[PDB]
């Protein structure tokens, strides 16, 4: 089953799962710089895409 | 600048996705009565001055056309 990833299933299954999705965030500590969530919303997709 | 501004302990938030919730979520009625609420905290404070140069605006209105008339 490993042998049969190549790039092009890798990509396919990576923009099926992680591309334009809505994540969940957990922080603790002093986490004041880390992002609001449209931020990291914004980061899920590319723009140049 | 962010990272740097206050010391904040024990609090704790929570939040949703854009696209997991309403964007206009109980519009009207919650709308109303707190628009209501609001114009019932602000009118006594707000108001009374602008009836009051209503009132000046008017009677000088007819205060000017009374002085255009001719005096018999
Ligand atoms: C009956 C009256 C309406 C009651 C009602 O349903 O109110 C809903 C709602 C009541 O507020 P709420 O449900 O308690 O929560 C809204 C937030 O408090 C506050 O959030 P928001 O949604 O009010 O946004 C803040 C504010 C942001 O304001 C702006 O962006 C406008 C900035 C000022 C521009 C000035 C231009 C020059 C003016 C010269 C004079 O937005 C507006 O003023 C709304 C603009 C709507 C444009 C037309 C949309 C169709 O009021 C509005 O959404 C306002 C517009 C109502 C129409």
């Amino acid at each position: 089953r490993i042998q049969e990833v190549d790039a092009q299933m890798l990509r396919d299954i990576c923009s099926k799962y992680f591309y334009d999705q809505c994540p969940a965030v957990a922080g603790y500590g002093p986490i004041e710089q880390l992002p609001d969530y449209n931020r990291i919303r914004s980061g899920m997709f590319w723009l140049r895409f | 600048e962010f990272g740097n501004l206050a010391r904040i302990r024990h609090v704790i938030s929570y939040s949703l996705s854009p696209f997991e919730q309403r964007a206009f979520p109980s519009y009207f009625s919650k709308g109303i009565p707190n628009v209501l609420r609001r114009t019932r905290e602000r009118i006594l404070r707000v108001a009374p001055p602008f009836v009051v140069v209503y009132l000046i605006y008017t009677w000088g209105n007819q205060e000017f056309e009374q002085s255009k008339r001719k005096n018999p």
